[PDB]
């Protein structure tokens, strides 16, 4: 009951990556709410969308989200050079009493 | 909104640690609060979480940690403490304290070194 | 076009509004009535996960409220108290002037957390609930319900023939309105 | 001309309702004297007599259908008055237009 | 057949009433326009011939019972149709049955 | 007897409302698998046969002034009463006192 | 059943709805008014000490509005602007839509502390309290009120026999709605 | 004393309610509807400039609102976001329940600033802004509206013969409603 | 006009105690709010029960209270070597001009 | 497109001074707010009038305004030792692509 | 909500001593003021009270005190002031400056000692 | 509520100069900040205003200072810039800079002299 991300993306400057979050039934297709992350190295995360497709003021527009079935994906479009970092999916599990799930990272590369 | 998070360092095979953590500018009484782990060089991890005081204050716990990590709360003090018993090998980690989706602003982070 | 039901002699036939037989006698507003009527009374399972899989979430239809004037004893009601695995409110708060439903035997109080995936909490069959006096499409926090449904009747002539304690019971569930969902009765 | 056809029926009504005018003891009447909200209801039992009650459960489960499409319909929040449109309706049938003594719907025997 | 038992009659009716059919004068009509909320009333003075006015003041205090018991009833917050609930009864009590003529209840003289 | 004193007409009327009684589908009309909010209309086109459509409009300029003196005279914030008012007054107009016949008012022919 | 009073020839007798005398014409829905009268044109004591000892604080009863649409002109309104010892309000604001009485030539404007022992402030004598068009059984905040009754009229088919300055004057209280209150006029 | 049009045979003539002629029938309170018809049609200047000058602020006169059963398509509807230029609202958020107008091919929506010196914005020509089958005296904000007239009518006996895309402009505004406003279209 | 408590109240651990302040017409029976305070020797007392029977956030919940009549009662059940303190009540006397009253205080022994 | 006010006003202790800010259609009668402001030498000036007439909390009721025309006067009445100041009046011009605009301001000399 | 009491010492019979209060995370101009006097190892007792500005600002004091104590407040200091004057025997006591109810919060304590 | 003015001093004919403005106590994202210069014993002027960003964050500037001065903010630092470049004579004043009415209250100044 782990959500799933793949190993790690790469793209060139200026090109539009997505990165997908794998769900389940329970998970993501039962109806809770799936957050996203950025950690920087050597830095806590920061929240990048709160909700599936919500941005926190102060998030450039250029990072956006959206969900189908029981999978989500997080699409940032314009590759820069600030933005290498780590990406973590989350939501809540509803067969483990409500217990959040954190998603196996993603590491990002131009 | 500042949350700092103190009193943690290394312990031995089946130690006890107690961490701290203090909120200010917001009311800490209302909020739901968790406690996420990172271990070094490696994915996150969610410890466990608190609810309010209003609604019970029932606590629960990752399947791991189960029976031997305690959460609590002070409402007056507005702090947040973790009970970490029977600490034995692969609990190594930074622990970090984050309140309720949006704004989960999470603080600094703690590390806990089990030492051998 | 709804059913309108006239009784007639210790009887009861739904009045053809199309056609026009006049010995049907309505001599005065008073006797029109609107009475609310329990689907417990069908013989539908009780249950507290029995009945909980019949209300359901759903985004994008406005709720609508119509009054009635008299009911029937309930033997169980709902209470609920949901929220969001984060904390968060999923039930809206009862508007002025609806309050809880007068007479029931048994208030089931649940509490806990769910995925709550949608504005509103309807009825899957289509009923009601109902409140003291005025019936809903949709649920309010805190505020006890029973099932039900509506019916209007014209009244006979003679006013004669025609027209307390309290328990509860509390549960704390998890996963609420799902496919496996935890229940704890205290 | 209703067959109930539910699983059961419970034969009997027990059934509260207000009194719109009861006939009030001095001062009780007086909203700062009088009772409290949960203090204006009566009660009463009605049993299954000339089979009336299965009558009337059934008539409710028809009427349902077509008050949804109603409320639908409407912008109203809280709707009062269809028992009001009931009556004009029914005025409207028999006196809209005019009587024509023998006539199949206008009901003056002379 | 009402007869005072006030302590005292003010014999004159000294009144004010909205015209909702005022002969506007051009532009007055358009909300714009027209007056402020103040300006829109009327007011006139009526004397107590033939004794009408003890008489009104008394049946308003007669009232306020019945009134009374009547909202304690109803569950609406503001109501705004007692008259027409009374017109209502008013056509029924008179066409709601079969007019039999030259019976006490049937006024039509042939 | 009304005649357009308008700049132009539209003469042709493309038309929506809702159906208060559709011949529901299933289950279609429960609130929970219903239409969403914005699906509950109808439409259709009328045209300017028999020049009834500039009558219409017509119509709708001249009722503006009469409709605001009434809005501005009632104290109730949303009006949803004028349809059940025009009735009862055409059912009192009628009704509402002794009908002689052969009088120029009462409409029974024996 | 509310009585209902029809005007004869310049004479007002209240009509008896049980029987049908058909003598009396009503037309159109014209005919019919209701009018707010003040209890002052009674004779009742008009003196603030006097006039507030008729109302009192109760909870549990929910607040009822009931409209009119002509009025008399009062020579005495009051205002009313009460708190707690500590510092809080007791007397709710005024809903959406409810306006001051508009013709009165004084308006007695009380401020002070209570201890305002319940939710709501009724009349004592179950008279109501008018408004603009708008009669209450409550005390809203902040606005000016006449003590009165409401009656119900079918006006003859003739329309035309049947149908500003203002003084504020101050006082200070404590104890207000108590058995020894002290008041101080400015 | 509202105008009453009744269909005869395929043509509408005024009813006049003083006389009564009965030919026309009415045999239930289906056959009466309201209908709310657009300015557009009538051959008003449709442009931003020239529509916003029949608009204007005004303070001390209370909204409100009636509704309507039926309306007509709409070619231009506007949605209005201004604000006062040290930044504050001068429209009134909509009240529940009040949603934009439902078909509607162009959707103008003007943000910028402007005086806003008055407490509501009415129509300067009486007219009425249209929303969903609710017709008010005042603008809401960012609610889209169309401009529009309401006429009551008798149906005949026959139901047969009697009863999508949208894109949006944007527009940047200063001076909103004064002399000289300057638009920019986006 | 002065509210009275007794000296000083005993109780084994384990057991509950009752503390009583005595009122009057004008201070609690005429409906005026008591507050309840816990002073430990050398401190700052801090609020108890700020009504008559609530309880502001941090109070553990062993303390209640009652209004009898024209008294009050604090009620402390399972006392506790921490419950060593000096109680106060307080109201609001009317014919005093509004004036907070306080009364003598209770001194607790384990 | 600047407001004018006078260069100096002056009078005697305890009598009652006005200061006129002069408008235009564009500006003042255009129906755009005035704000007036109070400069002591050496310090930042305060808000003194934030509308036309209203005043923030902690100003004493000394001060006041009114708007007649194009025009705004401020009024002050008992001139105390303490009001030696610059004053300055500032709306918003609504030619001026609503940009601020500043008076050349008052000293005050008692 | 910090509140922090100053200004105070000993002073001789007919003396005038000025006390001052400090309040800080909380709107003190809504707020209404109340001050406390409470003798040494004796019973609390009620000094007196201070309206809001938007009330009038009136203020009541105690039937001991009447016509020897003023209150005051200052909005933009945020600051409420006593001032005691023709101080004679048995004022001993410690003052406290406390909020209105609910979260009454009293602060520290004064002591004032009137030497003879 | 504060405003602290810093990082301002003179420069040359044609120099570039950057003035900050830390706010606190209110919330900064939804105000919109204005900028305001007076001259030395001299009548007050307006610089410029920035928007809130969530109205689309447009800046304007007065007639003079029109393609001379930028306006810039930022939310998580909470801070409000000013850019002025291609400074020539006559650009001596004292910048202040203001929260949206009500409670406009004006921040302590920078003086900034430009020096030939
Ligand atoms: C009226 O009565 C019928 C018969 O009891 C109810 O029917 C059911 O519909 C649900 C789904 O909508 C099915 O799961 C049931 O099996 C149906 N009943 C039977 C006996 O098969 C109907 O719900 C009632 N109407 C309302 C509004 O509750
Ligand atoms: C109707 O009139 C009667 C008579 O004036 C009013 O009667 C009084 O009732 C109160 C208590 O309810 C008594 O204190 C008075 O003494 C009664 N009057 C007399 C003359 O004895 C009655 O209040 C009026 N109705 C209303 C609703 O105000
Ligand atoms: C009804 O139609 C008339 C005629 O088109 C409208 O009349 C105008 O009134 C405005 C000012 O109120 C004038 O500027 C126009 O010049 C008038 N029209 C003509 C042709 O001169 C009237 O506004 C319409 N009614 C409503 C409510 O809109």
């Amino acid at each position: 009951s782990v959500l799933t991300q793949p190993p790690s993306v790469s793209g060139a400057p200026g090109q539009r990556v997505a990165i997908s979050c794998t769900g389940s039934y329970s998970n993501i297709g039962a109806g809770y709410d799936v957050h996203w992350y950025q950690q920087f190295p050597g830095a806590a995360p920061k929240l990048l969308i709160y909700a599936y497709t919500n941005r926190p003021a102060g998030v450039p527009d250029r990072f956006s989200g959206s969900k189908s079935g029981s999978s989500a994906s997080l699409v940032i479009s314009g590759l820069q050079a600030d933005d290498e970092a780590d990406y973590y999916c989350q939501s809540y599990d509803a067969r483990l009493r409500d217990g959040e799930v954190f998603g196996g990272g993603t590491k990002l590369t131009v | 909104v500042q949350l700092v998070e103190s009193g943690g360092n290394l312990a031995k095979p089946g130690g006890s640690l107690r961490l701290s953590c203090a909120a200010s500018g917001f009311t800490f009484s209302d909020a739901w609060m968790t406690w996420v782990r990172q271990a070094p060089g490696k994915g996150l991890e969610w410890v466990g979480r608190i609810k309010s005081n209003a609604d019970g204050g029932a606590t629960e716990y990752a399947a791991p940690v189960r029976g031997r990590f305690t959460i609590s709360r002070d409402d007056s003090r507005s702090s947040l403490f973790l009970q970490m018993n029977s600490l034995k090998t692969e609990d190594t980690a930074v622990y970090y304290c984050l309140t309720p989706p949006p704004r989960r602003y999470w603080g600094q982070g703690i590390l806990v070194t089990v030492s051998s | 076009s709804i059913p309108l039901g006239v009784i007639h002699n210790s009887a009861l036939q739904v009045s053809d509004v199309d056609k026009l037989v006049c010995r049907d006698k309505l001599s005065s507003t008073n006797q029109l009535r609107s009475v609310g009527l329990n689907l417990e009374g069908n013989g539908v399972a009780t249950d507290v996960p029995s009945a909980t899989k019949r209300w359901g979430f759903r985004s994008g239809v406005p709720p609508k409220v119509v009054n009635y004037e008299a009911g029937e004893w309930a033997e169980n009601c709902y209470n609920l108290e949901i929220k969001k695995p984060d904390g968060s409110e999923c039930l809206p708060a009862a508007p002025d002037g609806i309050r809880g439903f007068p007479r029931c035997r048994y208030v089931h109080k649940v509490s806990g957390t769910g995925p709550c995936a949608g504005d509103f909490a309807f009825h899957k069959e289509g009923a009601f609930f109902l409140y003291d006096r005025l019936a809903s499409t949709v649920i309010y926090r805190g505020t006890t319900f029973a099932e039900g449904v509506v019916a209007f009747l014209i009244l006979p002539q003679a006013k004669k023939d025609f027209f307390y304690y309290s328990t509860t019971i509390r549960y704390q569930a998890t996963g609420f309105g799902t496919n496996e969902t935890e229940y704890l009765f205290e | 001309a209703i067959v109930n056809a539910q699983p059961k029926c419970n034969p009997n009504l027990h059934y509260w309702t207000t009194q719109d005018e009861g006939a009030a003891i001095g001062l009780a009447w007086i909203p700062y004297f009088g009772p409290a909200a949960e203090g204006i209801y009566i009660e009463g039992l009605m049993h299954n007599q000339d089979g009336l009650i299965c009558g009337l459960r059934q008539l409710a489960n028809e009427t349902t259908q077509a008050l949804q499409l109603f409320l639908r319909a409407t912008t109203e929040l809280r709707t009062f008055s269809i028992l009001n449109r009931k009556a004009i309706d029914f005025l409207l049938q028999r006196w809209g237009g005019t009587c024509h003594i023998l006539g199949p719907d206008c009901c003056i025997e002379p």
